[PDB]
Order: structure tokens, then sequence, then C-alpha cells
RNA sequence: UGCCUGGCGGCCGUAGCGCGGUGGUCCCACCUGACCCCAUGCCGAACUCAGAAGUGAAACGCCGUAGCGCCGAUGGUAGUGUGGGGUCUCCCCAUGCGAGAGUAGGGAACUGCCAGGCAU
RNA sequence: GCUCAACGGAUAAAAGGUACUCCGGGGAUAACAGGCUGAUACCGCCCAAGAGUUCAUAUCGACGGCGGUGUUUGGCACCU
RNA sequence: UCCUCCUAAAGAGUAACGGAGGAGCACGAAGGUUGGCUAAUCCUGGUCGGACAUCAGGAGGUUAGUGCAAUGGCAUAAGCC
RNA sequence: CCGACUUACCAACCCGAUGCAAACUGCGAAUACCGGAGAAUGUUAUCACGGGAGACACACGGCGGGUGCUAACGUCCGUCGUGAAGAGGGAAACAACCCAGACCGCCAGCUAAGGUCCCAAAGUCAUGGUUAAGUGGGAAACGAUGUGGGAAGGCCCAGAC
């Protein structure tokens, strides 16, 4: 009984919504996989972090030759 | 408005309070509460959600 | 004594096995046991059944086995509390799957093959049913 | 084999410029040919096309895929930029490296009109 | 030659395929290249005793659905998991 | 208005692999020199520049094939509450909810802009 | 100036014995002692190739398991 | 104290005594803006060289690699000058 | 020294097959989490602030982990619920098990598990019954010619056990 350890987790996962409003600056998501990547209008940090530069209602697809999950964003 | 009648039997007592705050919105708050609500597909859901503690007679 | 060469790892869950099973049909052997309900069969058990069909053969015809002991389970050494971390490993079975086929056999007539498995329901707890290989 | 490695080559690159939706100064130089346009910011629509393959820049330029050549197209195909009122890009060398026919033909589209 | 009195199943689903195997009734499809699907309940005993001939997943039958003889053949089957019970029978139509 | 050829958007394996055949008018690259602009942790091999003697071997493009991966059938399916129960290590009753698994069944693409050869 | 290493950091600076002991509380929480469960101490009950000269169906029984005495070994954590 | 995974109810997080592996940084170049390349593995041949040092065809493409324990990321590649 | 032949042996690896999961998801989920466009509803059940609290010691009926023995009025557990805060209502007696929400009396009506031989306050009906079990009213894997049946089958007044 030596081996009973987990993270403090970080609270990782897609945090404000497609649907959900974009605060000049706001994220739409934290996470430490570009699991839903930059597409138009979207940024990234240093550490796998991901920040878009764009408001307004997000939009959800899927792109890429390797089937990739991004995260567009909308005209509001 | 289509008014379709609408009754109580039992209560939300052992129930989730999903069902408390569904009996609460029908105004259902005694045994035998006979109520007059007006039906729309969203009553009519309801109706189906929790036709178990309720009864509805037309 | 089916038991594997390694292992993932060295301990594992207690795990779950609920609902239908998979290994509904037959796939190897002309003669099998079904066990419709729920249980566990130790690696000495299945290791017991293949031989006792061995000797009811006389070497004729081939034995086939689709469950393994492939999960090593930690029970408790007798008179350990709840705590103390986890259990230690102890030994190795396979629980009962609804509809498998456990033990098979080919080569012998109809009546020494529910007779085999009438002795594996006599060195096994398990309900039992015999089954044949089904046409497609 | 160096189509395929020139369009690995230069995915980034063309992905970037596409979604940084800046309109792209595009080239493809091939050693008896060449075609250059002006690619909308996504990539959905051309603005200029000029090419040692029309006939006017073909009969007045003496070899078709040379760097002369394309010092001529990238003299036209900026003027008619001009023309049409083509005032900022964001280069896009294709993958490419920055010197020679592709060099001098952005050159001229320096000098013809197009700021970078 | 098996001619097999069999209906149309109107509403299909879980349920209703509970309280059919209650009613002893189980399903089936009929199917096969181009042709519209259709769909019906069988009769069990009868259906396992034919079905445990040789010549079920071989020979030309015919089926009574509406009357009319519609002539099929096998292509699939599947079966309850620890239970002689025949979950679905498949056939294409000759 | 149509085939071939090139510069870029719509799908991102019903596109993608494979095998049977076709193109040098325009056209790609192979290819002549690489003394040059420019390169090698050795070679103009690679890139490239002044040229078109030839070129379709590899490649690109197009048709045929459903031989693979994929799409999804319809029946059928466990499980999620919800109220009821038991045969309570787990299974069942009235519904909303509903996966997969695969299968009888399809698809090699399809689509668009601009221009070069080709003829109204 | 931090192996203040327990590191959201009681101080700049700190180990043990009590059967000679004492106070305030607890069935929160343990033990003889005091319930549910039944893996197992241990007992009852599972065929039939065979030690059993062959022989199943006699000490009997190998490769191979469930209920239980609640009686033991345990599990839980309470009624006290 | 601080780290890699399932757990914990497909956002989140969720236990100690629910299985496995660690640190008290290092690189001024293992870096960045800007120029490049893309693995691992196995068959064939060759003086060394043997299964594998190195060279020469072919088969697969992230099964290689991550600076660590490892997950999730990553071809545009943070993987390799 | 390269070697010639074969041999109820093992299996790389591909095909015809078997697989598998807490630490794999080329599959896909459900209620819903997050949300964004509506019928009615809800004595405003949301937010900000200022005065004061308890507890940091919740149990049992409906789920998946370690556990444990796929045990428990079992647990750290994530959880709806009833109780807690509610007596009363049946349970042999035992809040949660099936309810139900009492503000107080009056020897007053439509009412929810337990419900309807006796104790006993509720039915000793008409149609089907079924059964030697006292099932109900507790021990399991095991079975064995008990027995309502129901369907299918094979010999058959040219002889069936
Ligand atoms: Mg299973
Ligand atoms: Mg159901
Ligand atoms: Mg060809
Ligand atoms: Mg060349
Ligand atoms: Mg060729
Ligand atoms: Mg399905
Ligand atoms: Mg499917
Ligand atoms: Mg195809
Ligand atoms: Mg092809
Ligand atoms: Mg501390
Ligand atoms: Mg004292
Ligand atoms: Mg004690
Ligand atoms: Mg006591
Ligand atoms: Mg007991
Ligand atoms: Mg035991
Ligand atoms: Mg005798
Ligand atoms: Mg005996
Ligand atoms: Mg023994
Ligand atoms: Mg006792
Ligand atoms: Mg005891
Ligand atoms: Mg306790
Ligand atoms: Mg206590
Ligand atoms: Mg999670
Ligand atoms: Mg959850
Ligand atoms: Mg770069
Ligand atoms: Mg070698
Ligand atoms: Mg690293
Ligand atoms: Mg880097
Ligand atoms: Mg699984
Ligand atoms: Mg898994
Ligand atoms: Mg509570
Ligand atoms: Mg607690
Ligand atoms: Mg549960
Ligand atoms: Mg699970
Ligand atoms: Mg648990
Ligand atoms: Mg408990
Ligand atoms: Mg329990
Ligand atoms: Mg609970
Ligand atoms: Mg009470
Ligand atoms: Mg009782
Ligand atoms: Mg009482
Ligand atoms: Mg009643
Ligand atoms: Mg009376
Ligand atoms: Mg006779």
């Amino acid at each position: 009984t030596r081996n009973g350890r987990d993270s403090e987790a970080k609270r990782l996962g897609v945090k404000r919504f497609g649907g959900e409003s974009v605060l000049a600056g706001s994220i739409i998501v934290r996470q430490r996989g570009t699991k839903f990547h930059a597409g138009a209008n979207v940024g990234c940090g240093r550490d796998h972090t991901l920040f878009a530069k764009a408001d307004g209602k997000v939009k959800f697809e899927v792109k890429g030759p390797k089937n990739r999950k991004f995260i567009s964003i909308e005209a509001e | 408005a289509k008014t379709i009648k609408i009754t109580q039997t039992r209560s939300a007592i052992g129930r989730l309070p999903k069902h408390k705050a569904t009996l609460l919105g029908l105004g259902l708050r005694r045994i035998g509460h006979t109520v007059e609500r007006e039906d729309t597909p969203a009553i009519r859901g309801m109706i189906n959600a929790v036709s178990f503690m309720v009864k509805v007679e037309e | 004594m089916l038991q594997p060469k390694r292992t993932k790892f060295r301990k594992m869950h207690k795990g779950r096995n609920r609902g239908l099973a998979q290994g509904t049909d037959v796939s190897f052997g002309s003669f099998g046991l079904k066990a419709v309900g729920r249980g566990r069969l130790t690696a000495r058990q299945i290791e017991a059944a293949r031989r006792a069909m061995t000797r009811a053969v006389k070497r004729q015809g081939k034995i086939w086995i689709r469950v393994f002991p492939d999960k090593p389970i930690t029970e408790k050494p007798l008179a350990v509390r709840m705590g103390k971390g986890k259990g230690n490993v102890e030994y190795w079975v396979a629980l009962i799957q609804p509809g498998k086929v456990l033990y098979e056999m080919d080569g012998v007539p109809e009546e020494l093959a529910r007779e085999a498995f009438k002795l594996a329901a006599a060195k096994l707890p398990i309900k039992t049913t015999f089954v044949t290989k089904t046409v497609m | 084999d160096k189509k395929s490695a020139r369009i690995r080559r230069a995915t980034r690159a063309r992905r970037k410029l596409q979604e940084l939706g800046a309109t792209r100064l595009v080239v493809h130089r091939t050693p008896r040919h060449i075609y250059a346009q002006v690619i909308a910011p996504n990539g959905s629509e051309v603005l200029v096309a000029a090419s040692t393959v029309e006939k006017a820049i073909a009969e007045q330029l003496k070899y078709t895929g040379n760097k002369d050549a394309a010092a001529a197209v990238g003299k036209a195909v900026a003027e008619r930029a001009l023309e049409k009122g083509i005032k900022d890009v964001s280069f896009d060398r294709s993958g490419f490296q920055y010197h020679g026919r592709v060099q001098a033909l952005a050159d001229a589209a320096r000098e013809a009109g197009l700021q970078f | 030659m098996f001619t097999i009195n069999a209906e149309v199943r109107k509403e299909q689903g879980k349920g209703a395929s509970r309280r059919l195997r209650a009613a002893n009734k189980f399903p089936a499809i009929i199917y096969g290249g181009k042709e519209a699907p259709l769909a019906i309940e069988l009769d069990h005993d009868k259906v396992m005793n034919m079905q445990a001939k040789a010549e079920f997943y071989s020979e030309v039958l015919t089926i009574v659905v509406d009357g009319k003889e519609i002539k099929v053949k096998a292509q699939d089957v599947q079966r309850h998991p620890y239970k002689p019970k025949l979950q679905h029978i498949d056939f294409v139509r000759a």
C-alpha cells in the first residue's frame, strides 16, 4: 500500500462553451490537450492553452485531414 | 387556451426536487388537489414525465 | 494450471460482469457446456475439468477453453480488516458468462459428452446446459 | 516527388495566411512556365491572373520560364493590381525560398505596386 | 417446403418485443435487394420445429403474410444468448 | 459550349488503397551547361538559374473493377431515470430514452473559379 | 538567511517514561464481555475415472465445492 | 509540499490505506524570431561488422521522438540539424 | 568445411478462427452539463449588502468502484429519496421498508402500503382455477418416472413396452 497518488487536479476541460458570450478578453476552453484547436479567429498561448481573440456565439466543428476537433467563430 | 383538467393523486414527498418543482409549478400541493391548467406541447410533455404521481382526466 | 505468463499489472479491480455475455456461440468444438448463471471459475477448477475430460475421452479428441484466469484477484487472507489498503494477491479465476461455452469436446458420442459435462457440474458449483456447434 | 514535397513544405505557410485572412500574393514557378495570381484571404476567389501562358506576355518575352520573364510578370501583375486597386498583401513564398525567380518577381511586384 | 402463418407487426420496439414474448411471439424481417422492407411476427414453436430440420437454411420456403405466398431464403441469424430462442431469423427473397 | 493541363475554395477516407488501359497540340517533370545569382556539416545529389536535342521509365491526370478500409440498414439490443416487484452476488413489469454490433444493401467521387491548346 | 521535507508556511530556536499516577468526556472508538453475515476454524451435504484384488455406489475416494453449529477462526462497528 | 494515468455519475472535481512510476530542476544552448529534415522496425548484399556500429534497394507511417516518471498533445510538427 | 535426406516436436508471421479490460475507445451513447430561440406556472424560490446561527460526528429504500468473501442494519465513497424536522398510519415489536404531510376540538365525508377465516376494525362474490405444499410461512449448487398441463414427435388392429 504505497501507490495511492493522483494530481491536484488542475480543472481542465471546456469551460466557456459555444452558445456562451465571450466578454472582452475571455477564454473559450482551458485544456492540457489541443483537443479543440484555434480555427477561425482563435489563438494559442504558451502552455497548451488557447484563448479566442473573437467574441460572440462560438462555433464547434470538426475539420482537418486528420479528423481534428477545432473551435471556430460565428457572426455574433 | 384549451384548458385540460389536471388532478394530483400523491405528492413529491419521496421524490427528486425535479418532481418537487414539477408539482409546485403545476400548482399541485396536497392529495386530490384539483387544478385547471392550459395545454401546450410543454405541458403535455410534463404530463408524460410525471404521469406516475399525478392523474389527468378529460 | 492455466495462468498468464505475465499480466498487465499485478493487481486489478474486483470488476463487474453483469448483464448479457458475448460467448453465446460455440467456436472450436463439437460439444460444449453452457452456464446461464453467474459465478467464478478458478484456475484449479478449469485445469481439473480439463484433466477429467481427458480421463473420460481416454485421450480421444481435443479439449477447448475460452475464458482465462488472466485476472489475479486479491482476496484478503483471513483475519485482516477492510483497511490496510487493498488486500494481497491470492489466486486466479474467470467469472461466469451467460451463454458461454466453457469446455469443449469432440470425437466422442453425445452421451459421453453430456456425461462429462454433468461431471463438470460435479466438479463446479455452476449451473449447466448441454450445447453443440450451431449451423451458421 | 517535388510537387508533393513542396506542398507539404508549404502547408504551414499557406494555412497560416489562409487563417490570418490577409489576401496573399501567390506564386508557383516551374522550369518551363509559371502562373502568378492574387488570391482572396480565405482562397475562394482570385483577383488577377497573370502568367507566361498569356498571349501578350508570352509573345513579348523570349523565354517563358526564366527569371527575366518572372520579373516582367511581376511588373505586369502588380501594375494591373494597382489598376484594379490592390494595396495591401502579406507575402506567401508558397514553400520555396525567397531567392531566384521568386525574389526577382517579388521585387518587380514591389516596384510595380505591392507593399512588402 | 413449409407454409408458415405469420402476420404484420404494426408497431415494433423493445417494450413491444417484451409483451410479444409474454404473448408467445418473436419477430423476423423480410428484405433482399431492392424490395421494400417488411417484418413479420412468427409462431414460435412452429418455427423452432421447422428449423430443427437440416433444410431450413438451404431450401426455398414459402411465407403466408396477409394472404400471399412469398419466396425467401436464409441469410443470417441472431440467438438468445443463453436460452433456446432464435433472436432473429433472416430472409432473402427468391 | 467539352476533353486534356495548371494556380486556389465546398467534403476531409461513399475522398481514401489496389489491379486492367490512355496524354505530349497546351502541358508537368525527367533532361543540355551549371563558368553565373545561389548550396553542400562529401557530390548543382537537393534546390536552383541560362535552354528545349529528346522524353513518359517513376510521377501526375482520366475510365473500368466493389478485391480492401469506410457508410449506414430494417428487425434486434443492453442500459437511464421514472413509479411496481422478485427468484435481491442479480433479474424482471407501463412508458418516454435508446447505444453498439454487424448484416442483406452504396460509394473509386462529387463541386466551383480563372486561364493555355484544341472548334463551334 | 527554509531537507520550517508535515513544506496555505503555530516559534529565530525543542526528545522520551509512567504498572506511582490524576482531571474532563465517549459506547464517536477498541478488548474478555455484549447483534447482522457466512469466506472460513469445524461440521453437515456434490457426481464417479478409481487407492479400493475387479467392483462406483463398503473405511471409501483422488483432479475438483456449496449450506451451515451458530460453536469456532473471521468481517462490520455498535446496545452497554 | 509539489508530479503521470483510471476514480467520480461521457463539463468539473471528488477518498484515505481504490494499481503502477518521481522532483527539490537543468539547457545561454536541448532556446526563440527566422532557413531545413521526418521516424521505429524487418528482408537482401558487402573487407571489416556478428541480430544489431557503417554503407548501399525495398516494406509501414507516427507504432520514432519527446530533457526526465508518464499521460494527453504534436506532420504545419514542441520529434530530428 | 559446405553438408543429403525426415520428424504424431515448438511456434514467429499472415490467412480461416477465440479473445479481452481501472489504467486502449479507428463505435456510439442516454438522462442530461453547458447553453442559446417559447405555453402556462410558480405569494420572487435569483443577485448585492449588513445583524446573529448551528453543524466540519446524518442513518435506511431505488445506482457503479476499492472493499469484502461478486457477504452484511458493512464502508471511504459520488447520489435521489424518506426520516432528521412527522406524530399518525401496518409491519410480532424495529423512524427510512409501503405511505403521509396534524393549527385545535366535534362519538362527522372522498382517501394512500398493511389491506379483508378467527384475534380483527377490511369482502368469507361471478367467471379460471391451481395445488399436498400448509405454498403463503427462510438454507444453496444437486437432482430424481410427483404432478395441471401445452406443443411437437415415432411405432401402431399387416401386432407397440
Ligand atoms: Mg461481461
Ligand atoms: Mg426496461
Ligand atoms: Mg495508367
Ligand atoms: Mg531535375
Ligand atoms: Mg509512367
Ligand atoms: Mg442497435
Ligand atoms: Mg452500429
Ligand atoms: Mg470506392
Ligand atoms: Mg483504384
Ligand atoms: Mg501542516
Ligand atoms: Mg477519569
Ligand atoms: Mg469486542
Ligand atoms: Mg447487549
Ligand atoms: Mg447467518
Ligand atoms: Mg467458506
Ligand atoms: Mg460392493
Ligand atoms: Mg461413500
Ligand atoms: Mg479431493
Ligand atoms: Mg450465537
Ligand atoms: Mg461473532
Ligand atoms: Mg465507525
Ligand atoms: Mg458504537
Ligand atoms: Mg471524468
Ligand atoms: Mg458524474
Ligand atoms: Mg521553421
Ligand atoms: Mg544483416
Ligand atoms: Mg521533457
Ligand atoms: Mg521547440
Ligand atoms: Mg469494457
Ligand atoms: Mg477501457
Ligand atoms: Mg437528507
Ligand atoms: Mg460519514
Ligand atoms: Mg447499488
Ligand atoms: Mg465501471
Ligand atoms: Mg461500493
Ligand atoms: Mg450499511
Ligand atoms: Mg451492503
Ligand atoms: Mg444512498
Ligand atoms: Mg410510523
Ligand atoms: Mg417484520
Ligand atoms: Mg407498531
Ligand atoms: Mg386496496
Ligand atoms: Mg372481525
Ligand atoms: Mg412387446
